[PDB]
RNA sequence: GGUUCUCCCCGAAAGCUAUUUAGGUAGCGCCUCGUGAAUUCAUCUCCGGGGGUAGAGCACUGUUUCGGCAAGGGGGUCAACCCGACUUACCAACCCGAUGCAAACUGCGAAUACCGGAGAAUGUUAUCACGGGAGACACACGGCGGGUGCUAACGUCCGUCGUGAAGAGGGAAACAACCCAGACCGCCAGCUAAGGUCCCAAAGUCAUGGUUAAGUGGGAAACGAUGUGGGAAGGCCCAGAC
RNA sequence: UCCUCCUAAAGAGUAACGGAGGAGCACGAAGGUUGGCUAAUCCUGGUCGGACAUCAGGAGGUUAGUGCAAUGGCAUAAGCC
RNA sequence: GCUCAACGGAUAAAAGGUACUCCGGGGAUAACAGGCUGAUACCGCCCAAGAGUUCAUAUCGACGGCGGUGUUUGGCACCUCGAUGUCGGCUCAUCACAUCCUGGGGCUGAAGUAGGUCCCAAGGGUAUGGCUGUUCGCCAUUUAAAGUGGUACGCGAGCUG
RNA sequence: UGCCUGGCGGCCGUAGCGCGGUGGUCCCACCUGACCCCAUGCCGAACUCAGAAGUGAAACGCCGUAGCGCCGAUGGUAGUGUGGGGUCUCCCCAUGCGAGAGUAGGGAACUGCCAGGCAU
């Protein structure tokens, strides 16, 4: 399995944990479309930053 | 001896309960005996007009749920904190 | 006023939580009363400090009749 | 007026006042006055509303005061700078949440209870409604 | 008070502790340069945890209201060292029943946080140690938790986070810190976030169904009112209702 | 200056001319070890004896005790001989 | 061997005055003024136990409540210490309405006159002297009335001091 | 192996209290006596030593008992992490975690090892 994450808001004002989650997923600029696997871990990261990512 | 129409509520939590209380239908439970509890939801108009008269907290009630009648008794009601509104009703079979 | 004073806090509490691989003689719990009593190879010090007598993994246990919260050390 | 005759500590924290109330049901009497707003009653306001409703029902049938002031509110004086300790303790308040039943009454008609609790509710800072007993 | 040429890379703090010390300084926390070191460090899933906060509760420390039956105090027919017999609709302790409150209460107790192990991905080694160089130790406001204060202050003092400081642009008319957002340079190219689309002023005098008659929108309370719309229950009424 | 609780936001820390308290010692036994023991209060009865000395028994089970301020502890007693 | 207790202890050993003052600095930190709260003040409004011959509301309204203004006494330390001159008087004023007169009314426990209180209204008008530095006051005597406030407690590159 | 009893546990109130009934061949307790070994800030009460007549009263153990205590779901509510909104001393919406008290109800413990008795 391989899904596409995309950023949709920016990581300026956010917490250290959300900065770290976006750095760990590897989405730098907004409008970044990255490919990741489908682990419960990556599903948990998308659960943690659900307000600024967009999964397909 | 009242006949209240219920409906089996799908999902339960804080969110679906507050959405039901927004949409005028307070939830309630039926426990008692060895059978499982059952998650019903009722209209607010009918049950406030029924619980006005004090035989509702007194006698054997009857719930039309899924067509099948259930004899039941009102046990334990949580009211609203500062309103004439109902929150939840414990029913015992 | 009369109420400026306060002491300098003595850094109590638990140091190695359960499942941390302790070395010998290390300090697990600093406390003033025996909140945590000692069990399988934990020594109780002078001020009721709990020091691990032997190597292994810390493992809290709730044994005894009055529900006292003992500390053990596995291997 | 209404103050605790003995306390552990003289001056208390301010503290917030959030969350819903506890004494919602009319336990003792038959007709109760339920506070729907949120604020602090005082000893002055409780004694004023009690003597108003006693004048209202003309001392027939029992009154119940349910909340009692036990939290001291202090006031620094005038022409006093901001430092130099917490100020002297002046008067006592009673915290009210939405839902607290303040007064109860029995041994009165319903309509006379309505008039009495109106007359005493117009001397209290928090918005209140009427309520009756249920079973 | 002042410090004189240019470009490139990284880039803080206004904290702690101690100080005849508070506007200075030293060590550490934070930065930079160099070297070395191991999946070292971060985010997430699962696992091992310990609390005693929010909440709640009244068994304990207190506080409090009411009711029940009372030892013990204060009124006395009748006499009064005597025995005070008996009481008035008295007060009042332990108890029990119901009701509240607590930073200095816990017979209960979450969320997050924190620490330790395994795992996958990712991150320009982001972590650690050493050595060269500092700067800084006057912070501010906003969100949440709170202590003075008046649940006053663009008040003061803390915890955590963000932004300004050290950050341009767009919005809020204007408006360091509020909302979107991180400027390497050029283009008379396109998509879009916060916010908007009658005109000043880029874009809907756009569609569907209501509500408002007040310029409400576009500063505001106790309380008062047959303003008007919606719901539900009603109590008199085609044997005559208002 | 030093100690205890709160402030203090469920690890540690965390301020103010914030809220309450104490120390600047004692001990040759009040330490060590062995062996033994279990309190506060209330009720009933009893010589002087009085609400309160001592004695019997009960109900109660830490509501006592720690040389000392508060907190955490304590029955295996860290309490008492 | 030192209450080196100002407790990380400057010395073994040390109090004061300056309006005769001087220098370095600060709006990092005060007085006047502005700003931000508005506790208090001033004016409103809400409930009505009374008083008013009977009568809550002609007129006051106890016990309590919710505001408004910035308007006294305060709070904070934002601006100014390489300076904004700070009380009062004279001379000029101008604005607001919470009106002192004059204008219009409603109620009256309004016979008339004189009134009381409330609503609209700011066009004009709004005192001379005694004492004090005064604002304020008390007093004498008029007036239709001798308004309440702001304007850096207006105004010293206009004037006494 | 069927039960009963003694010991040392596992466990920590569903395991504790209360009320009633029951067991002495064996075991246990009470008991008999104590200059004695040993003991009492006095006392064979305790502690200990000789023993076995009696009893199962007390104590202990077993059995019934919902009078307490104790445990306790399903639902709901409070709260709160993250994001957003408002009339912003307080809340509300999307989402994730979800108490305490109470309710139906549960509830007179269970278990290992050895030794002894009874027909087993
Ligand atoms: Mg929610
Ligand atoms: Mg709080
Ligand atoms: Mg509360
Ligand atoms: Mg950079
Ligand atoms: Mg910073
Ligand atoms: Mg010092
Ligand atoms: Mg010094
Ligand atoms: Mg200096
Ligand atoms: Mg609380
Ligand atoms: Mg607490
Ligand atoms: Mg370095
Ligand atoms: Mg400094
Ligand atoms: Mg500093
Ligand atoms: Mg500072
Ligand atoms: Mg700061
Ligand atoms: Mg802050
Ligand atoms: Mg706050
Ligand atoms: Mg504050
Ligand atoms: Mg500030
Ligand atoms: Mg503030
Ligand atoms: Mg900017
Ligand atoms: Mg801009
Ligand atoms: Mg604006
Ligand atoms: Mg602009
Ligand atoms: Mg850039
Ligand atoms: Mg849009
Ligand atoms: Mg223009
Ligand atoms: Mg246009
Ligand atoms: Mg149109
Ligand atoms: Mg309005
Ligand atoms: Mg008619
Ligand atoms: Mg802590
Ligand atoms: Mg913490
Ligand atoms: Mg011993
Ligand atoms: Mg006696
Ligand atoms: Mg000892
Ligand atoms: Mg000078
Ligand atoms: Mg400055
Ligand atoms: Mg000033
Ligand atoms: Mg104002
Ligand atoms: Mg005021
Ligand atoms: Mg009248
Ligand atoms: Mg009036
Ligand atoms: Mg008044
Ligand atoms: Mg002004
Ligand atoms: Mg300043
Ligand atoms: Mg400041
Ligand atoms: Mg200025
Ligand atoms: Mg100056
Ligand atoms: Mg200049
Ligand atoms: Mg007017
Ligand atoms: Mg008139
Ligand atoms: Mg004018
Ligand atoms: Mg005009
Ligand atoms: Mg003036
Ligand atoms: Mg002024
Ligand atoms: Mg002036
Ligand atoms: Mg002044
Ligand atoms: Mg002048
Ligand atoms: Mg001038
Ligand atoms: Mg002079
Ligand atoms: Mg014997
Ligand atoms: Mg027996
Ligand atoms: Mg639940
Ligand atoms: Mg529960
Ligand atoms: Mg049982
Ligand atoms: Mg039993």
């Amino acid at each position: 399995k391989t899904i596409k994450i995309t950023q949709t808001r920016s990581a300026i004002g956010r917490l250290p944990k959300h900065k770290a989650t976006l750095l760990g997923l590897g989405l730098r600029r907004i409008g970044h479309t990255v490919e990741r696997e489908d682990t419960p871990a990556i599903r948990g990261m998308i659960n943690a930053v659900s307000f600024m990512v967009k999964v397909e | 001896m009242f006949t209240i129409n219920a409906e089996v509520r799908k999902e339960q939590g804080k969110g679906a309960s507050r959405r039901l209380r927004a949409a005028n239908k307070f939830p309630a439970i039926i426990y008692g005996g060895k059978e499982a509890p059952l998650a019903i939801e009722l209209d607010h108009d009918k049950v406030m007009n029924m619980q006005a008269k004090a035989e509702f907290y007194s006698e054997v009630l009857t719930i039309v749920v899924d067509g099948k009648e259930i004899k039941v008794k009102a046990q334990d009601v949580q009211r609203h904190p500062y309103k004439p509104k109902l929150q939840h009703i414990d029913f015992v079979r | 006023t009369r109420n400026g004073r306060d002491s300098e806090a003595k850094r109590l509490g638990v140091k190695r939580f359960g499942g941390e691989s302790v070395l010998a003689g290390s300090i697990i719990v600093r406390q003033r009363g025996t909140k945590f009593h000692a069990g399988a190879n934990v020594g109780c010090g002078r001020d009721h400090t709990l020091f691990a007598k032997a190597d292994g993994k810390v493992k809290f246990e709730v044994k005894g009749p009055k529900n006292r919260k003992f500390i053990s050390i596995e291997a | 007026m209404l103050q605790p005759k003995r306390t552990k500590f003289r001056k208390m924290h301010k503290g917030r006042n959030r969350g819903l109330a506890q004494g919602t049901d009319v336990s003792f009497g038959s007709f109760g006055l339920k506070a729907v707003g949120r604020g602090r009653l005082t000893a002055r306001q409780i004694e004023a509303a009690r003597r108003a409703m006693t004048r209202a029902v003309k001392r027939q049938g029992k009154i119940w005061i349910r909340v009692f002031p036990d939290k001291p509110i202090t006031e620094k004086p005038l022409a006093v700078r901001m430092g130099k300790g917490k100020g002297n303790v002046e008067y006592w308040v009673a915290l009210i949440q939405p839902g607290k039943v303040l007064y109860e009454m029995d041994g009165v008609p319903e309509e006379l209870a309505r008039e009495a609790f109106k007359l005493a509710a117009a001397k209290l800072p928090i918005k209140t409604t009427f309520v009756t007993k249920t079973v």
